[PDB]
């Protein structure tokens, strides 16, 4: 009846794997858009009770000062990755006296990602999306619980994952601006979520090529709705 | 290799200890064999037939010596016997370098049972399938200790183990005193285990173990016949 | 040297049906006192006492292993110990430190606690025990010792004469040393009571 | 040493002993907890005492520090050991940076030592919710509180434990701004909470309130019968 | 099935079903072939993508400057023998300062993969390794698969659709021995147009080629130096 | 059932069957004989074209422990290198520590209990392979072992090991290995392996072929080109 | 009668049975096997058959008979796996009693090791309990010949006359009724006891290629195996 | 091998979790133990099982275990489970000697005995303890303390608790019965055998049935006196001559 946590379907591909795809269904939606000109990048925060503080919760976090992040799926073992890749990229200074790239700060965290077993004991139920400004411009990542990632242009991931998408291959091209790919973004996130949309329940956060990694804040933001 | 790492003695949810229970059934089905202190020494007797007359009898003893003044029985499986034995044996001598003094029976009863609780805990065995019976004259007065597979102990005046053992304990009750010598104590092992035997009990088919402030010692075959004679 | 870094001295002896032990009382530094009430003697059960001498930290440390051994033998087992027994326990205690060695020489002076009698013995910094009939001496003034101890003992002597051989052997040997001085207690045991006594010694 | 996989994924995507940990924490005593501006106010309801019998051996709000103090629910054997736990990191973190403990800082500790246990082999999940309420440095009154699964997780007021919804349900339309005026106020604002929870008769009832300068203060029963007396007063001449 | 849940267990028929599983997850991943001349090895893979704004997953990989190697199974079994194989190739290099040859290095991989095939609770990699190579003896293509066998062979095909692409091999293999590097690789480019459907082909954004050639490192073409390889094939004929 | 999944499980008539299911695994593998001569071992596999794809010379039955043992293996062949590694790695120790070159009544014993150590645990499985050591010495002569998946070893004039066992070992019985040198013999091995796998089951197979002895001065190594030649030359004349 | 994984692993039943143990003594029959052990008066003779079903194999390399030290030999019965494990044991740890104690081990010193390694098969539940026999025989001073039986469950004892295999049960009721009688024994009267014993039991009647016999005895007391040809000069004046 | 695992450790789909709820099952039967204090002086009141006319009656004691040299316990449940647990909280009291050069405070030797009790129901695949016990002592931080260890690994004070087979019987009667801090070491010695006259089966108050130790203060002294069976009796027939005066006056 109970299997180990290490086995092959007839199908062949695993079993706790492919359950932990599933997990991330039930987070919350975020959007990601690479753009030339920056890397836009917002989510929901899916606030529960008017007693709660509403930014006490996070889904953008950066993990240098060129690099940011957004996490999807479960959260309390999210910050166990964010805590090596931020490691990752001051060794990486450290040694070499320079900035990581966004690509190789992913596979440094992918390695990590299926690891699990019975020496030396699950996989993590998260799924990322990384936003960073290499010297090869702007780049978007996206990871997988099976530790498979992938350069995206518009990745939409939360438990409006594939409506999202949908909607959003249709506005997408090569030569967008980063003032009309936010509000392009904020056009979705308001078909998708519950309540209404404010300047609390979501948050957003825009790397460029001259300045470092930026958090939009709740004063800047709304004007940006109001001009919906 | 390595081992397993998980006890697989559980509680019922009635509360019992399964594999325990089921140890002192093996213990019941095992030699009859009793054990009496009387006054000035305590004296061990057992019941050790073959099983064809092929066996040599002078080969291994069911009675054993720990030290100079402490002897030890069993009644229950043989191979699970001669591991704590060993451990007996070893036991009684870091006692001895520390102390420079010949160990207490009591603190041996203390030791050889934590093994005995300490195995039906640990990971992947099973418990042991034997219960003792130890001798031993510390400090003059002798002593009498019980031990079983769960690790607990008692001070007997004097009991039985083995099968028809709640037999042997009312013929035990209707026999002993507080007032007896050695002798007396060796003539009345020899009338309890005539209540189990089979027809013939001859100089070869038991084995006594007596203690004195002399020491334990075991018996030969010569004097036991003069005690098998002139008996029941 | 090492045992010459505090100084210290203690001393036992034997009596009729009754032992006594004693020891001074400086705690200092190679020339320097810092105090005169430094205990090393050390109570061990009724009737049965230990007194410690050599490097000041190992006294205080030996002294509290050893208790931190005792309270555990005498609660696993239902009686006190032998004094026979404790000189076996302290020897085992100093031998683990075969290549790490304590720098102290412990003595035991007692009665047997059934049969009332006297019992004393001493032992190297490695723990080679040796029991004696008459007296046994520790510390750094030994030689002084012996010569008073080898003068003065009698076999068989009431506790009144016994306290007035220890008392002289003490008074006049730890004067001739420079480094152990400033008190001298003694403790005289026996069957039915106890005494301390304090001397009046010179604090020169 | 025994390895094994205790907490695995679910074949609709949850984990079983996560979610059967949250329903030992809602059989565990409730605990309210508010903020105020100056002073905050916490206490646990269904004290549930013998009532001829010892009581200061029973308290379940202690203090991490000078600053910190910690209410929880749930089973009380794994509570006092990440509170002892929690005890030597905010004390090893002042042989570090000199600063006291931040609130926000304890809060990480406690939320992470619980996620990595969620994830080791042999461990079956600690079952208690906590809350962590402290007066920082530069006196900004906050809380928390803390899942079975380790998500910290601040608020304006929080009620754990069986029966917490029902209490939970009452604070939103309960909290205004002007409820927190006063001291003794905010005290009457737990008072009608735990009165509207299992019994809390004034005898079963144990608040305890922080001045933001001061350590923790319980009041005996004396004052939380002075106030369940005007507070019910106050009701009496409303209705 | 009892006997269908652990790698040690066998069956009554003798056949390990975990290991047979771990070959359907080869049979999962996209094609990649692989074939050889006297003096070249070249491999050429199919990129798969899952929508059409995401980019696509490479395969093709550079394990040192005389051997690559092309993966087909799921993707983090494949970069931990990856980071197992580049170990084995430097320090062969640190210690005799030489250029690992290429069939002593299958046969540690086929010990690396054979250990957890046997023990309790570890599963097989799943992973579809075409190996291409310089010895001393020229060019070598080597297949591997979760069996932990590997096989000497002159020209294979590997992942889903796999069987059309070996039939092609087989009626135009006296033709490799001879040809350069030109109509070498549109060789195998033609097996790759067999084991598609009948509309989409290869529009230089999904197809890979590496090369190792007797005076040439490992070289890996990428979706704008694949259009000289790529024109020069006639239509699909119908 | 149930009493069947581990190796550390008798059966309730006593016997264990992962170490039987382990040795049927090896009768799909498709045989492999060898013999020795009154002054050497001559080894025989037939090796199956699986496709036209392989290369001629892949994937060796037919391995190489020392300079002059030889091992021939049937099974799984994941198993057979990897017990190959370890009598290769055996006999290297010998020599470390003893000088000389280890003799074969040796080396079956360290290796045969190399394998019966995973016919007791759980956390291991028995083997899939069955395989033949010979070698030659000029103090010991000729010897010539097989090990079963068991562990079991013993002495053979001549041994079978694949598919038609029974069907192989019936024809070698007929040959007179006591008195023929290595060099007819070569002509023999071949024959008794064509009347064998009808043409029906495989379409085309491989001859592969082994050879030591003093005539190999020693050492152990492949047959030459010619005299395998001179053996398919002596194949299409079993049709009378 | 069971409850729980009673019947898998070592563990105790409802009924204090554990049946690990009680199969694995029925493992030592499945070998097709018997054994005959005789102690005399100055002397100590195993007699045990063999049966080479081929001619293709070594008749040489099928010997049950073991010498475990210079004076000291057994004879194995079970399967032939684990049995061939167990004797190298029993070398190893008579060599150990030489270097640590300085001079040659007594064989019931031997056979306890030997039983206290087998009882922890048996009491862990994790091994498999080596589902085969063991006996040995030696001559030790001031005890002369004496003979031991160790079994898979650790228990042992020294015997007279001793049986083990397949027919055990018909062998020793042989022996029984011809010990009690108390001849006076020599050294030929206990070679002929021994194989009328497996004569008569296995009703056989055979000539010397089928069985083979070590002896030890006080005046060569190294431990020793019969040629065939004084095999046969005992067999036909045992036909008189 | 995953086959043979029972999960000793794992929670329950309602909640709570069953090994242990099982153990303290155990704990009801086989044993009766109670304390009481109000004054100077505190006792454990504590039934014999086994009262077979063949035993030696040795060892000073029965369930009575010396821990400190101010402080003793009595345990109940299964005995070879206690043995360990009483030889481990013994030098967790020496090796607090050996480190303060103080004697140890009565209830921090508790909490760190139910630590160790604690770890075995939360990690390892172990079988816990199925031993709950008593704890008398004194200190001079609070005087007389009296508490009670459950196997769950949670602790408590009290002032009089039983952990008998009938223990709800005789906290019933305990709070029928009570005076805070008036109740001298006379009235609770006859309280302690009112109650177990109740909870006890076997009528007529043996004697040798039960075992008596007080733990009085003495100036350096705290003198732990098991009481010996010459005096039980005579307290044993004082409560006898009272109830038939009790009974025939009302």
């Amino acid at each position: 009846y109970d299997r180990g946590v290490n086995t092959f379907s007839p199908e062949g591909r695993l079993f706790q794997v492919e359950y932990a795809i599933e997990a991330i269904k039930l987070g919350s939606t975020a959007i990601g858009i690479q753009t030339s000109e920056g890397v836009c990048l917002a989510v929901e925060k899916r606030i529960t009770s008017p007693l709660m503080e509403p930014s006490s919760i996070e889904k953008i976090v950066e993990i240098d000062a060129h690099i940011g992040c957004a996490m999807s799926g479960l959260i309390a073992d999210a910050k166990t990755l964010i805590d090596k890749a931020r490691v990752e990229t001051q060794n990486h200074w450290f040694t070499y006296n320079e900035t990581m790239t966004v690509e190789s700060v992913t596979q440094a965290v992918s390695n990590l990602a299926l690891q699990f077993g019975e020496e030396d004991s699950r996989p993590f139920g998260v799924a990322l999306l990384f936003g960073g400004v290499d010297e090869k411009g702007p780049q978007l990542f996206h990871m997988d619980p099976s530790g498979t990632f992938v350069q995206c242009d518009a990745r939409a991931i939360g438990s409006a994952s594939e409506g999202a998408q949908s909607s959003l291959q249709e506005v997408y091209h090569k030569s967008m601006t980063l003032k009309e790919a936010i509000k392009s973004s904020l056009i979705i996130l308001k078909q998708v979520m519950e309540e209404k949309l404010n300047a609390t329940n979501i948050e957003l956060a825009t790397v460029q090529p001259g300045q470092n990694f930026h958090m939009f804040t709740k004063e800047e933001l709304e004007e940006v709705i109001k001009d919906i | 290799e390595r081992g397993y790492s998980f006890s697989l003695t559980t509680f019922s949810p009635s509360g019992k200890l399964v594999q325990i229970e089921y140890a002192l059934a093996a213990v019941a089905g095992g030699a009859p064999s009793v054990g009496i202190k009387a006054a000035n020494g305590v004296v061990l007797a057992t019941e050790k037939k073959q099983k064809s007359i092929l066996y040599d009898e002078r080969s291994v003893h069911k009675v054993e010596p720990i030290t100079k003044h402490i002897g030890l029985v069993y009644s229950g499986m043989g191979p699970d016997y001669r591991v704590l034995v060993h451990r007996a044996r070893k036991l009684a001598q870091q006692y001895y370098l520390v102390y420079q003094e010949p160990i207490p029976t009591a603190q041996l009863v203390q030791r050889v049972a934590s093994v005995m609780q300490e195995y039906t805990q640990s990971g992947g065995v099973r418990p042991f399938g034997v219960s003792l019976l130890i001798c031993g004259w510390n400090e003059g007065r002798p002593y009498l200790f019980q031990s079983d597979p769960s690790g607990a102990y008692f001070a007997w005046k004097a009991t039985a183990m083995g099968k028809n053992y709640v037999n042997g304990k009312t013929f035990l009750e209707k026999r002993y005193n507080e007032d007896l010598e050695l002798e007396d104590a060796i003539h009345t092992a020899i009338l309890t285990l005539k209540e189990s035997f089979e027809g013939q009990m001859t100089e070869d088919n038991i084995e006594v173990g007596i203690c004195n402030e002399a020491g334990f010692r075991r018996l030969t075959p010569t004097e036991v016949k003069d005690y098998l004679a002139a008996i029941a | 040297s090492i045992m010459s870094y505090n100084g210290g001295a203690v001393m036992a002896m034997k009596g009729k049906n009754c032992v006594a032990i004693a020891a001074d009382r400086r705690f200092g530094i190679q020339a320097q006192m810092v105090t005169t009430d430094f205990q090393k003697i050390f109570p061990m059960g009724d009737r049965l006492y230990i007194g410690l001498a050599g490097l000041a930290t190992d006294v205080q440390t030996v002294a509290q292993r050893l208790k931190f051994r005792l309270n555990l033998y005498e609660l696993k087992e239902g009686r006190q110990i032998k004094p026979y027994t404790l000189m076996s326990m302290v020897a085992n205690l100093l031998y683990e430190k075969r290549f790490g060695p304590y720098y102290t020489e412990p003595v035991i002076a007692g009665l047997d606690p059934k049969t009332f009698k006297p019992f004393i013995c001493s032992l190297d910094l490695i723990g080679c025990p040796m029991v004696t009939d008459d007296f046994v001496v520790s510390g750094t003034c030994a030689e002084q010792m012996y010569g008073m101890c080898e003068s003065l003992w009698e076999p068989n002597m009431d506790p009144d004469h016994l306290f007035e051989t220890i008392s002289q052997a003490m008074l006049n040997a730890v004067d001739r040393d420079a480094v152990s001085g400033m008190g001298v207690i003694v403790h005289i045991i026996e069957k039915d009571k106890i005494t301390t006594r304090t001397l009046k010694a010179r604090m020169d | 040493s025994y390895d094994r996989a205790i907490t695995v994924f679910s074949p609709d995507g949850h984990l079983f002993q996560v979610e059967y940990a949250q329903e030992a924490v809602k059989k565990g005593s409730t605990a309210v907890g508010v903020r105020g501006r100056d002073i905050v106010v916490l206490g646990v309801e269904k004290k549930s005492v013998a009532k001829l019998q010892d009581e200061r051996t029973v308290r379940k709000i202690c203090a991490l520090d000078d600053n910190v103090c910690m209410a929880f629910a749930g089973l009380t054997a794994d509570a006092r050991i990440v509170i002892n736990r929690a005890r030597v990191e905010c004390q090893s973190h002042r042989l570090t940076v000199e600063d006291p403990v931040t609130v926000e800082y304890i809060t990480r500790y406690i939320a992470s030592l619980k996620q990595r246990y969620t994830q080791s082999n042999g461990r079956r999940p600690f079952g208690i919710s906590a809350l962590i309420v402290g007066f920082d440095f530069d006196g900004t009154p906050r809380l928390y509180q803390t899942d079975p699964s380790g998500t910290y997780h601040a608020w304006k007021a929080n009620a754990i434990g069986r029966g917490a919804k029902s209490v939970r349900e009452f604070l939103e339309k309960n909290y205004t701004d002007e409820a927190i005026e006063t001291d003794d106020l905010t005290i009457k604002l737990v008072i009608k909470a735990l009165l509207e929870v299992v019994q809390s008769g004034g005898k079963n009832i144990e608040l305890a309130v922080m001045r933001r300068d001061q350590s923790l203060k319980i009041l005996n029963p004396e004052e939380i019968e002075k106030y369940v007396a005007e507070i019910e007063k106050e009701k009496e001449e409303n209705e | 099935n009892q006997y269908d849940n652990d790698v040690t267990v066998w069956s009554p028929q003798g056949r390990i079903h975990q290991i047979e599983y771990a070959m359907e997850a080869v049979k999962q991943g996209s094609a990649t072939v692989g074939l050889k001349s006297k003096t070249h090895a070249v491999l050429v893979a199919l990129k798969r993508a899952q929508s059409e704004l995401a980019a696509h997953q490479k395969k093709i990989l550079h394990v040192d400057n005389h051997i690559g190697i092309s993966i087909a199974g799921l993707t983090a079994d494949a970069r931990l023998l990856c980071n197992f194989m580049r170990q084995e190739c430097l320090d062969s290099r640190f210690v005799f300062d030489r250029p690992l040859p290429v069939s002593r290095l299958v046969s540690l991989i086929g010990s690396k993969t054979q250990i957890p095939t046997q023990r309790y609770g570890r599963r097989p990699y799943g992973v579809g390794l075409l190996i291409a190579g310089y010895d001393d003896m020229g060019p070598h293509i080597f297949q591997t698969c979760p069996s932990a066998n590997y096989f000497d062979c002159r020209a294979m095909s590997i992942g889903a659709r796999s069987q059309s692409a070996r039939t092609y091999l087989e009626r135009h293999m006296s033709e490799f021995m001879e040809c350069n590097l030109n109509e070498l690789v549109k060789h195998g480019l033609r097996a790759l147009r067999e084991t598609l459907p009948a509309e989409q082909d290869l529009t230089t954004k999904n197809v890979s080629i590496g090369i190792v050639g007797k005076d040439l490192e490992f070289t890996i073409y990428d979706d704008d130096d694949v259009s000289p390889f790529l024109e020069g094939l006639e239509e699909r004929p119908q | 059932t149930g009493y069947d999944l581990s190796a550390s499980t008798f059966s309730p008539d006593g016997r264990v069957f992962q170490v039987e299911y382990a040795m049927k695994a090896v009768e799909n593998s498709s045989t492999a004989i060898g013999i020795r001569c009154k002054d050497g071992v001559v080894f025989g596999v037939e090796k199956l074209v699986l496709s036209k794809l392989y290369e001629e010379g892949s994937n060796k039955r037919l391995f190489n422990v020392d300079r002059h043992v030889g091992m021939a293996v049937a099974g799984l062949l994941a198993d057979a290198r990897s017990l190959a590694d370890i009598a290769r790695e055996e006999a290297s120790n010998f020599r470390s520590n003893f000088g000389y070159n280890i003799p074969l009544k040796h080396l079956a014993d360290r290796v045969a209990m190399y394998v019966h150590a995973y016919t007791l645990y759980s956390a291991v499985r028995p083997f899939g392979c069955s395989f033949m050591l010979g070698s030659y010495s000029v103090n010991d002569g000729a010897q010539l072992y097989m090990i079963d998946p068991s562990g079991v070893s013993y002495g053979y004039w001549g041994c079978a090991i694949g598919k038609a066992r029974q069907a192989a070992k019936t024809e070698i019985e007929k040959l007179q290995m006591k008195e023929m040198t290595c060099r007819d013999i070569v002509k023999e091995v071949a024959k008794i392996i064509y009347i064998v796998h009808d043409e029906v089951k495989d379409k085309a197979f491989e001859l592969e072929l082994s050879w030591v002895g003093e005539l190999t001065n020693g050492r152990h190594e492949i047959v030459p080109k010619d005299i395998r030649e001179e053996a398919e030359k002596y194949a299409k004349e079993s049709l009378k | 009668s069971s409850a729980g994984f009673d019947r898998h692993i070592t563990i105790f039943s409802p009924e204090g049975r554990l049946y690990q143990v009680e199969y694995a003594f029925k493992a030592i029959n499945q070998g097709g096997l018997t054994s005959v052990a005789v102690r005399g008066k100055d002397c100590a003779v195993i007699v045990t058959q063999k049966k080479v079903p081929d001619k293709l194999l070594d008749s040489s390399t099928v010997t049950h008979l073991f010498k475990i030290t210079e004076n000291i030999g057994c004879v194995m019965t079970g399967m032939t796996a684990d049995s061939r494990s167990q004797v190298q044991r029993a070398r190893y740890e008579a060599a150990n009693w030489k270097y640590k104690y300085g001079y040659e081990i007594p064989v019931d010193m031997l056979c306890k090791r030997i039983a206290d390694i087998s009882q922890v098969y048996t009491q862990n539940a994790e091994m498999r309990p080596l589902g085969c026999c063991m006996i040995l025989i030696g001559i030790d001073e001031e005890q002369g010949p004496q003979v031991y039986k160790c079994d898979p469950a650790g228990y042992y004892c020294g015997f007279k006359a001793t049986a083990a295999g397949v027919k055990q049960t018909e062998s020793t009721s042989f022996l029984e009724k011809k010990v009690k009688k108390k001849f006076d024994w020599t050294f030929e009267q206990t070679v002929e006891t021994a194989i009328t014993c497996l004569s008569t039991v296995l009703s056989i009647d055979f000539k010397p290629s089928e069985i083979e016999v070590g002896v030890v005895t006080v005046e060569n007391p190294k431990f020793r195996i019969l040629t065939e040809a004084e095999i046969d000069a005992h067999l036909v004046a045992l036909a008189e | 091998s995953r086959r043979y695992d029972s999960r000793t450790t794992i929670f329950s789909p309602e909640g709570r979790l069953y090994q242990v709820e099982y153990a303290m099952e155990a704990i009801g039967h086989a044993g009766t133990c109670l304390g009481i204090l109000a004054n100077d002086g505190v006792l454990l009141a504590a039934e014999r099982r086994n009262i077979h006319k063949l035993l030696d009656e040795v060892f000073f004691s029965e369930k009575i275990y010396k821990l400190n040299e101010d402080m003793a316990c009595s345990v109940a449940g299964i005995t070879s489970d206690a043995n360990v647990l009483t030889n481990e909280l013994r030098l967790i009291a020496q090796r607090y000697l050996l480190q303060y050069q103080e004697p140890i405070p009565c209830e921090q030797l508790v909490t760190a005995l139910c630590d160790i009790k604690q770890a075995y129901t939360q990690f390892g695949g172990k079988r816990p303890f199925g031993v709950s016990l008593l704890y008398i002592g004194w200190d001079k931080h609070y005087g007389f303390q009296l508490y009670q260890s459950d196997p769950s690994g949670n602790y408590g004070g009290w002032k009089a608790t039983c952990i008998g087979n009938n223990s709800a019987a005789a906290v019933s009667m305990l709070k029928q019965d009570y005076k805070e801090g008036e109740m001298t070491l006379k009235s609770a010695l006859a309280l302690a055998i009112k109650v177990l006259n109740k909870t006890m089966d076997v009528s007529k108050l043996s004697a040798e049935k039960v075992e008596i130790a007080t733990l009085t203060r003495e100036n350096g002294k705290t003198v732990i006196r098991v009481l010996k069976q010459k005096e039980v009796e005579q307290l044993i027939k004082k409560h006898e001559e009272e109830e038939a005066k009790a009974e025939r006056e009302k």
